[PDB]
RNA sequence: UCAGAGAGGACGGAAACCUCUCGUAGAGCAAAAGGGCAAAAGCUUGCUUGAUCUUGACUUUCAGUACGAGUACAGACCGCG
RNA sequence: AGAGGAACCUAUUCUCAAACUUUCAAUGGAUAUGAAGUUGCAGUUUCUUUAGUGAACUGU
RNA sequence: GCUUACGACCAUAUCACGUUGAAUGCACGCCAUCCCGUCCGAUCUGGCAAGUUAAGCAACGUUGAGUCCAGUUAGUACUUGGAUCGGAGACGGCCUGGGAAUCCUGGAUGUUGUAAGCU
């Protein structure tokens, strides 16, 4: 009896306008393990992909195994927001073929791959800069995020409208036609 | 994964005070704002609380006791409307007209506004309003609550609103729009223009060139209103013209009667019947399954 | 020949022997360590005020 | 022999009490303190600056000084066979008013108003003392429907 | 409440009990004297009584011993007007004197029993 | 050798576990502390014996593990290894302190005298108050008679004065039989291995459901 | 906003870096221990020299001496905002 | 020490703390309980306040 | 019966899941020329008003956890003062007065001030 219109009724809530999932951010990562000039040329693969300047990302410790030591600048990463952030994704997936594991997607409602090589993301060789492989991270998150960053009054994000591993690979399946791959040989 | 947020946890916790828990005094600010020295005993200390919310500027002058702050004045940029304006009334032009309203509301309230007419000459020129005669010009003390403070910012709009309306409020120009951060330079001309809205004439022409359509989606209603980029400054000096030819407050109207539109909460009664219902249809659903 | 044997055994008899004076009752009355931007406000105050 | 450090011994007593940590309410500020008044000592460990020594916790002085965040306070010391008077300025964070001197002010206050009144309605003049309490008066008790129980002592039973 | 708590406090050292008619009369009639300028006078006339406590109409011993009896409004002058009772041994002694009255001994309240061994004393 | 135990007898020094501050302790004598049937079901054995003291003394690590060997092989002699539970309710946690000195001829030479006689851990000993309960075990009601005689040969390795008694709880539990039986029966009380749980009433109807009491 | 945990991401592994959730302080605050601290007293960063000149009062040890340390003011000139 | 999902998690369980504690006595410590007080009126101040606004003082 | 700004006490106010939300409002929200701040208009800042109560927020629901109050524990534990009191002692009771706290049981789930507004 009831059961009927409250099922209705949470679906017409979900079909709400404000719901939609959307590409919060693309996150670029290229961790080279040491400073200098192989650093200097990354930011330059990624200031040349994106098309605003990196930052870096020093070493919170040393080890010896990484040839690693504290305070030494070894990653650079970029965060990127909107059109040119759906173009790279779209470059990552295409290099990708459009194809994604299932364990790729958080519980949360993100997911990351890599590319080994970003020449394949249509950008000519330089002898000079090299080849350099980089991690793709896509935030999804729906309209009114802000309510859990803003500096006065912020809140916490409801149960219903956060997001979810399955939504996110509905979501990813739709717009990119996207495949998801058998689990990999554990 | 061992739970973190168990009995212990909730046992062990403290709750923050609860302006604090909804984001929205901070305590620390408070404390320097609000306490008087003990030797001034109970004299007030006055406060000028500018809040910008998404459609509304709210000023308000206030002091504080151990019941609570007593508000003892206050202006509204939606109550601009009977003044003129019927949109933009969050602007920087709307946040010093909102100022201004609320200086000469309160000084014709304590019957200070003849004595001190305060700056009535736009000038964009730093002014601190200069003791006359011997009662002293009203004092308050600025509180942005959690706004950024930032060049240019409406909070130090409406600051400079109520200094120029004739309160006094310690202030420097560092922090009004047309100051230079590099060279410490103040354009009192550009000051001038932001308050009277230039700058939204200018991003109308801009706009205008631009694209038809965007200029529309973004000025939709100041189009409906009839307020175009030949006008609006002209708006603006009436606006400022009337508020400062009549302040007092608009009048209150009757208490019609109200309804209740929420639930009630239930009764013990009640919840010990809900009670019973639950678990006879619960084992209704065990013996049936 | 230890000798240092502290103690506190007669003490209390020996305070209470001639009893325990409680301070005097004009101690409120003096101004000292009050502060000298009121004391000097209330000199000037004390000297202008008129007789009759 | 012990250390002879400012705070020795204050573990507890300096310490905030249980899920009552953190920012400090402001009406601890908004209280009003005059020359002359009683306030009771109790050190706020959260506020290291000005605080009154170990010594005059927990015991009530009359205040002879209002500065800008602080008062100083007569507060009664014992040193062998006398008492002295000490002076202490304590900030106000460590400080609270003292109710038994309103409670005798309400008391005075009461007395007088009762006094005039009944001088001006031509009344006699009201007893105005604290008496103790005297020995109960007599009575009469009714065992309707409480008829009295006849009680013994209970047998020793082994509770294992 | 206020003299209880005394009372409770001197239980070890004095015994305690309450007066009747016989035990107020024999006190001051017998061993009755007055404190004038702090000199012990015995009291061998109503006049000495008179002129301490003619102010407050306690004018003769039954005045006196009727204000003690009934708890006066002038209680307090009439019984400190009384220099402390100063009474014999009693006849036939004591039981234990370091043991509560409950406890068959001497100390603390004996209550009506007080008269009884008033009767010894005096 | 072990100094006689009239030496640490009786409780005089305020508690001394092993901390941070005393350092060097060594083990205790007994680590065992549950013997027989120890996995029992809490039906198995309904039947609840106990071994109070009568004295507020130390009883060594030595004395305890003492006691509990005689009463563990009386016990599986006479009953088998799972005809019983037996659970030792004392540890020794006190560390008791032993100012060593040389008993040599000529030793006075290097004693050092009481200067400075802060003395050392010499051993392990459980701190005891009267109606404590020193040994505790649950059997069928057919073997009281075994627990008996078990905790008297028991209580002669123990100083002072030791009382046996039979308790009416079932088993270690902490309802006496009856109650507990009752509340068995109604599903108030769920098995938790040797001891049972109370399920009380308030919460949610969904976990209520699982059981409804 | 910390310690830490969970879940994801080329080389990257138990451990490098990136991302999102949870996180009453379980971190950090030069050092011993104990108090205190969460839009801070912690981390990042801008500007600075109040770690300056001057006299009294007071607390601590206490004989109510001194030194040392500290507290609340008052006068001057400044720093940040 | 087992119980329910070798470790792990959950709910339990036996026994403890001078340098553990949510809670917390009895004894104990301190302050106040009017004339050096309470109400008003009528003056002073260069302190304080936008302000007789307060604070304090003064008065045969 | 509610919304907002500023508060007082600082969980009876917190936390989890869910239902509802009239009007004002708050909020999300659109844009980024200008002021302003960022690797990034995400935050901050500025100009707006197409759209939404999805979230925040408010009210309500839960034999909800927590918190708070009360009962019970119990005249029990402990304890002031007394004894040429019992006992080898450890300790124990009696006389004289104070007098708790867990488990467990039941109930409550913010109160309220100034100013402005809706109904």
């Amino acid at each position: 009896g009831d059961i009927e219109k409250q099922t209705e009724i949470r679906e017409k809530k979900a079909r709400n306008v404000m719901r939609e999932l959307k590409i919060q951010k693309l996150c670029l990562n290229i961790c080279v393990g040491e400073s200098g000039d192989r650093l200097t040329r990354a930011a330059k693969v990624l200031e040349q992909l994106t098309g605003q300047t990196p930052v870096f990302s020093k070493a919170r410790y040393t080890v010896r195994t990484f040839g690693i030591r504290r305070n030494e600048k070894i990653a650079v990463h970029c965060t990127v927001r909107g059109p040119k952030a759906e173009e790279i994704l779209e470059k990552g997936l295409k290099v990708k073929e459009y194809e994604l594991y299932k364990e790729n997607f958080s519980d949360t409602g993100n997911f990351g791959f890599g590319v080994q090589e970003h020449i394949d993301l249509g950008i000519k060789y330089d002898p000079s800069i090299g080849i350099y492989g980089m991690d793709f991270y896509v935030v999804l998150d729906r309209a009114g995020r802000r309510i859990a960053k803003r500096r006065r009054a912020p809140g916490r994000v409801g149960p219903s409208h956060r997001v979810e591993r399955e939504e996110s690979i509905k979501w990813f399946q739709q717009k990119y036609d996207g495949i998801i791959l058998p689990p990999k040989p554990k | 994964v061992k739970v973190i947020k168990n009995k212990a946890y909730f046992k062990r916790y403290q709750v923050k005070l609860r302006r604090r828990r909804e984001g929205k005094t901070d305590y620390y600010a408070r404390k320097r704002l609000t306490v008087q020295d003990k030797n001034k005993y109970n004299t007030p200390k006055y406060r000028l609380i500018v809040r910008i919310t998404n459609k509304d500027v709210v000023a308000q002058l206030a002091y504080s006791k151990i019941e609570g702050d007593v508000v003892v004045a206050s202006a509204y940029s939606h109550e601009l409307p009977r003044y003129g304006l019927k949109v933009g009334l969050t602007n920087y032009a709307a946040a010093y007209a909102t100022g201004l309203l609320l200086a000469r509301r309160h000084l014709k309230t304590i019957g200070l506004d003849s004595t001190y007419k305060g700056h009535e000459e736009l000038t964009g020129e730093d002014y601190n309003v200069e003791e006359e005669g011997d009662r002293a010009p009203f004092k308050a003390v600025l509180d942005i609550g959690l706004a950024r403070t930032t060049t240019g910012s409406k909070i130090f709009a409406v600051m400079k609103g109520v200094a120029d309306g004739g309160i006094n409020v310690p202030h420097s120009e560092s922090r009004f729009f047309g100051f230079d951060q590099e060279s410490k330079e103040y354009n009192a001309e550009a000051h001038r223009d932001r308050i009277l809205g230039k700058h939204v004439a200018d991003y109308m022409t801009y706009l205008k060139e631009e694209d038809e359509d965007r200029y529309k989606r973004q000025f939709s209603k100041f189009l409906a209103a009839g307020l175009n980029a030949d006008n609006l400054v002209a708006t603006y000096q009436k606006v400022h013209s009337a508020i400062r030819a009549d302040a007092s407050p608009a009048a209150k109207k009757a208490a019609k009667p109200s309804k209740r539109h929420t639930a009630k909460r239930l009764t013990y009664d009640e919840r010990k019947q809900r009670v019973a219902d639950k678990k006879a249809l619960l084992l209704q659903l065990k013996e049936q399954q | 020949a230890k000798s240092k044997n502290h103690t506190n055994h007669n003490q209390n008899k020996k305070a209470h022997r001639n009893g325990i004076t409680k301070p005097k009752k004009h101690i409120f009355l003096s101004m000292k360590g009050v502060d000298a931007k009121f004391i000097k406000n209330l000199r000037f105050s004390r000297k202008n005020n008129k007789r009759q | 022999t012990n250390s002879k450090g400012l705070r020795r011994g204050t573990r507890y007593m300096f310490a905030r009490d249980f899920r009552k940590h953190g920012v400090e309410h402001l009406s601890t500020y908004y209280t009003q303190y005059k020359r002359g008044d009683l306030v009771d000592i109790k050190t706020n460990g959260a506020f290291q600056k000005g605080m009154p020594f170990k010594a005059y916790h927990g015991r009530t002085g009359r205040i002879f000084n209002v500065t800008r965040g602080a008062v100083g306070i007569i507060v009664n010391k014992r040193v062998r066979g006398n008492i002295l008077p000490k002076r202490i300025n304590i900030r106000i964070e460590h400080i609270k008013p003292s109710k038994c001197r309103t409670d005798f002010l309400n008391r005075v206050k009461s007395n007088d108003e009762k006094r005039k009144a009944a001088k001006s309605a031509g009344q006699p003049v009201p007893a105005l003392k604290r008496l103790p309490v005297a020995p109960r008066g007599a009575h009469t008790v009714t065992t309707q429907n409480n008829e009295p129980e006849l009680l013994a002592p209970l047998r020793f039973e082994i509770v294992a | 409440k206020a003299t209880l708590p005394l009372l409770r406090i001197i239980e070890p050292y004095v015994a305690w009990g309450y007066p009747n008619n016989k035990t107020i009369h024999d006190l001051l009639y017998k061993r009755g004297y007055a404190k004038v300028d702090g000199n012990r006078v015995p009291i061998t006339d109503n006049t000495i009584v008179e002129q301490s406590l003619g102010k407050f109409n306690i004018i003769c011993l039954e005045d006196l011993a009727h204000e003690i009896a009934t708890v006066g409004p002038h209680f307090k002058e009439a019984t400190n007007f009384l220099w402390p009772f100063k009474l014999n041994n009693p006849t036939g002694g004591w039981t234990k004197k370091t043991n509560h009255f409950v406890e068959g001994g001497d100390f603390g309240n004996r209550e009506d029993q007080i008269n009884n061994l008033l009767r010894k004393m005096v | 050798g072990r100094r006689p135990a009239r030496c640490y007898r009786y409780i005089k020094n305020k508690p001394y576990p092993k901390s941070r501050f005393c350092r060097g302790v060594p083990d205790a004598k007994i680590r065992i502390f549950d013997l027989g049937n120890k996995r029992a079901n809490v039906d198995t054995f309904p039947a609840c014996v106990h071994m109070m003291s009568n004295e507020r003394e130390h009883l060594s690590s030595e004395a305890l593990e003492a006691a509990r060997i005689c009463a563990n092989k009386y016990m599986v002699k006479n009953c088998g290894k799972d005809g019983f539970h037996l659970r030792v309710r004392k540890h020794p946690f006190h560390v008791t302190r032993i100012n060593k000195m040389l008993s040599c001829a000529g030793a006075d030479r290097l004693q050092t005298g009481m200067r400075g006689a802060y003395g050392k851990p010499q051993g392990l000993v459980a701190r005891v108050d009267i109606g404590d309960i020193l040994f505790s075990m649950r059997i069928k009601e057919g073997n009281v008679k075994h627990a008996i005689e078990a905790f008297r040969r028991a209580k002669f390795k123990f100083p002072g004065r030791q009382i046996i008694v039979s308790s009416r709880k079932w088993g270690f539990t902490k309802w006496d039989r009856e109650d507990y039986e009752r509340m068995r029966a109604e599903g108030r009380l769920r098995s938790d291995g040797v001891g049972v749980q109370l399920q009380r009433e308030h919460g949610p109807l969904t976990k209520w459901i699982e059981n409804p009491i």
